[PDB]
């Protein structure tokens, strides 16, 4: 959700946790389609009213604009006048660059486009097509180009559209600067990545020491935690560098070479 | 145990090359029939030729001859498979043998492809009792 | 509900659960939108379902029903002829 | 039950939970043979009308096409006109690589089959037998 | 500073050596009207000064430590500049929406590189160059 | 039943249970298919079985009988000579 | 009770609870040792205590009273002059 | 209550719950301060509220009411005309 909304929740969290009787809120939110049964079961499993409220808010902080509204409405509808009032000024607008765009894409996923750029439509459209051939599977999309040509930026504005991002990839979008690297460095980028992926520390805090287990946790997370979400590599030099990142995921990589798509199985473009 | 040790027939080979160079069988050059015959069924070598002909749509004669002279060094590619060329695989399987036997293997190079041998001749070669040989062979 | 009102409800716990008549109170509570109907059914079933158990759950749950839950609750007491109890409460709020 | 039917139930679940008096529905469904006594006892054990309705719907969501129809019919027969209307459009007709495959087998268990492969049936079948 | 309305963005004041500057910035963010309306996320301050890689790293752990008072994340110390940068971005976005992060006395470019993720910055200094390597709007 | 009709039934709780005559009402309710016969037997046995207890259960259960339960219920009131009560109800619906 | 008999009791639920006369049935049930006396008092108090509520609890509890509970229950029906109901049951068992 | 008295109450469980008349017993229990009034309301609501369920909860809860709960309870039996039951109890205590 918008930062305004989220910060409003954070500011008033303690008041909300103290008063909310979740059984009168979760129902509305489930009806509205913005809370899942498994989230509700996770909430129910907390032993006290305030612990349940705390869990529910934890969950909501991660949701979208509609969800905040769902929550607010249920609060109002269930007579929590004071609590709704606290959340009123934080209500986000609901229903090209839009809310979605800066919402999802500020996750580090993209460097901001430069101060001055002409718009090259002809290519961007092509990339959108090829990338839209997927409908989802594991898959690979490659753009290689002349040394020093406009490329990385071009990719960065490929995933700018709202329509595409919303429909085809509502898992979120990620970005990884790779660059020329060695085994050690690559390993590092791996720990950093898997660390970045889970914000809830749903797994233990520990550091995998081999490339393999890294790869593993990657696949597990990407499949379970972030379904249907695009993982973008930047500037990939060598084959064995690419080997590690490969499990069953969608990848859009930019580079100078056409070869390094060498060692990976699956459809290619 | 299920032995997979067998190898492909003419038809499948044709379909693989088909899907690699994007044609229908009738549109294939004639040399297609010939080259497969020398390929001898291993899905590897098929996958190779079908990989290379993808890049250089006419080298056909070049490989038809180069595969004949029997040298496989000239063929190289990288793919899902772990080794570049056919020779490597064999080369790996060979090395894991004991230090003792590794010499005895080399001797066996004298056979002619398609020539079945009885056991006795080998007894003659290594100069030892029948069963004693038959075990190593096993 | 502010801390002072909450504290008042705890201080008067014994008297409330000893003297509160609930069967006659539900209509009043509804009229002033203090509780939703299902909330009332839940309170009615609290513990053994005796008057005391209902009363106790009522006053506990009351702490969650808003900034004005306490004065509104005193009024409902008044409206149902529980002036003595309402009087005990008010003279504390003021005290 | 068909996904159409199930999604219709899910969409209208809250309305259904608010209004259904289970004692007038479970009887029909038991008579029809599509609700069991033990399910009914599990329902009965919920303390309030809406909690009972909620439990019953939970149970029904897992049942077959006939069951949905049984439910719908009982609703109609017991005067729940509005509720039946909500469920009308969701009534179901009564009387190789798939979802499973990419579901279970993406666990790392298998590398994806190559871009180009001929199908060798004869051997695969044997392995399946053994 | 009010041109922002919020985005990532940069505001720089460079001046003569020894001129009244740092103080001047310190009284920039004094007003109630501005602070309340434009930045109700809170406001932060970091003394940087002339530094090396080690030191910079230190300022980083200290900073990210300062940011989360509820220990919403695990207690551990990131050993590379990168992950530091990461947790910074995550926190600033999630934990402290629309809040101004002020740098003090920033000497070199690569010193600035680390602090850069998607946040608003008001930096004081003597140089106009070191806004060099950062993307986004500048003043 | 929409929320406004439900709310109306709660607001008029005291008057309904004080004044509703039920013994004469059952035929009307049946005629307009507001309740099934067994539902009526259950309502008749509600609580102590007094007129008031029956009345109360009637109006509570009424909330579940459809989108038009309230206007249909007013009509049954009219049909049984409870014009005063029906009148009190209608002038609220409209209000 | 086998599954077929149980299933029969569920299929005939509506007819049983609509038509079963219980007040006259208790002696018969006792004579054939289908229920203990306290079990009968409990069934008598089931729900609202109406004939229908008693009937319903009877037939539910019947499922637990043995392998021959159903045929013995038909006999008690016969013994108390509920031939029509017994007849409806039997022609199913056989069917 | 000593272990021997407790054991006595368990041994006589069946007879107590079969024969104890409770409706007439409450006054006696109060007179000898065996139970507080709310405790009595809770016991009255135990289980289904039948005489047997009340009786059972009474005798279970009795074990907690003091060193002299058993003899005082026998007296209340005597006082309410349940001499036969009191007699069954006493001849055990002594035995
Ligand atoms: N749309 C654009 N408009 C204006 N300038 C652009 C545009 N795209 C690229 N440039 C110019 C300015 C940018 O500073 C510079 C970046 O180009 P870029 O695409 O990043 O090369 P590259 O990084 O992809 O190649 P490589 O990764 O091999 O170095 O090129
Ligand atoms: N409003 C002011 N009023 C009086 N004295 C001031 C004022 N502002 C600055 N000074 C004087 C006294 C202060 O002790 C001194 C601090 O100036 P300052 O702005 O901190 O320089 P500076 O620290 O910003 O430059 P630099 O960081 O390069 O050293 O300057």
């Amino acid at each position: 959700m918008d930062a305004k909304a989220r910060n409003c929740l954070l500011q008033h969290r303690e008041a909300l946790e103290k008063d909310i009787k979740t059984s009168y809120i979760m129902d509305h939110m489930i009806s509205d389609g913005f809370l899942t049964i498994s989230e509700e079961e996770k909430v129910r499993n907390e032993p006290t009213q305030q612990q349940r409220a705390a869990m529910l808010i934890k969950m909501i902080l991660k949701k979208d604009n509609d969800s905040y509204v769902s929550f607010y409405n249920a609060l109002l509808h269930e007579g929590y006048k004071d609590l709704a009032a606290l959340l009123h000024d934080g209500i986000p607008v609901v229903s090209g660059i839009t809310s979605y765009v800066r919402t999802v894409l500020c996750e580090g996923g993209v460097p901001q486009r430069p101060v001055v750029f002409v718009t090259r439509k002809k290519l961007v459209n092509a990339i959108q097509q090829k990338l839209s051939k997927l409908k989802g599977e594991p898959g690979w999309v490659t753009i290689h180009g002349m040394a020093g040509c406009g490329k990385s930026v071009l990719a960065a504005e490929a995933v700018r559209d709202h329509s595409l991002l919303e429909g085809c990839f509502p898992g979120g979008v990620h970005w990884v600067s790779v660059g020329k690297q060695d085994k050690s460095g690559l390993l590092m980028k791996l720990q950093n990545l898997c660390t970045r992926l889970d914000q809830d520390e749903s797994f233990s805090q520990r550091l995998p020491l081999n490339i393999e287990e890294a790869k593993d946790r990657l696949r597990i997370l990407m499949l379970r935690k972030h379904p249907r979400s695009l993982l973008i590599l930047d500037d990939v030099w060598d084959s064995w560098v690419l080997k590690a990142f490969d499990s069953q995921c969608q990848i859009l990589l930019t580079t100078r070479d056409k070869s390094v798509t060498d060692s990976v199985m699956g459809p290619k473009y | 145990v299920v032995p997979v040790e067998s190898s492909l027939g003419k038809e499948k080979g044709l379909e693989i090359l088909s899907l690699f160079v994007n044609m229908k069988k009738a549109d294939l050059p004639e040399q297609a029939h010939s080259i497969i015959k020398e390929c001898k069924g291993s899905p590897l070598v098929v996958s190779l030729i079908g990989a290379l002909l993808r890049d250089f749509p006419n080298r056909w004669e070049y490989y038809l001859k180069q595969l004949q002279n029997k040298q496989f060094k000239r063929i190289r590619k990288s793919s899902s498979y772990d080794y570049e060329a056919l020779d490597e695989a064999m080369s790996i399987s060979v090395e894991m043998l004991r230090e003792d036997i590794k010499d005895y293997y080399t001797d066996l190079s004298i056979l002619q492809k398609d020539v079945k041998v009885p056991t006795k001749v080998l007894c003659i070669l290594w100069d030892m009792e029948t069963e004693e040989v038959e075990d190593i062979l096993q | 509900m502010d801390e002072a009102d909450r504290r008042l409800l705890r201080r008067c716990r014994l008297r409330l659960v000893e003297e509160l008549q609930v069967d006659q109170l539900w209509d009043a509570l509804l009229s002033r939108e203090l509780f939703r109907p299902h909330m009332i059914e839940d309170i009615q079933r609290a513990g053994s379902g005796s008057r005391r158990d209902q009363a106790r759950q009522l006053i506990i749950d009351l702490e969650t029903r808003g900034s004005q839950a306490l004065p509104l609750f005193i009024s409902c007491l008044e409206d149902t002829g529980q002036d003595m109890l309402a009087s005990f409460l008010r003279t504390n709020r003021q005290a």
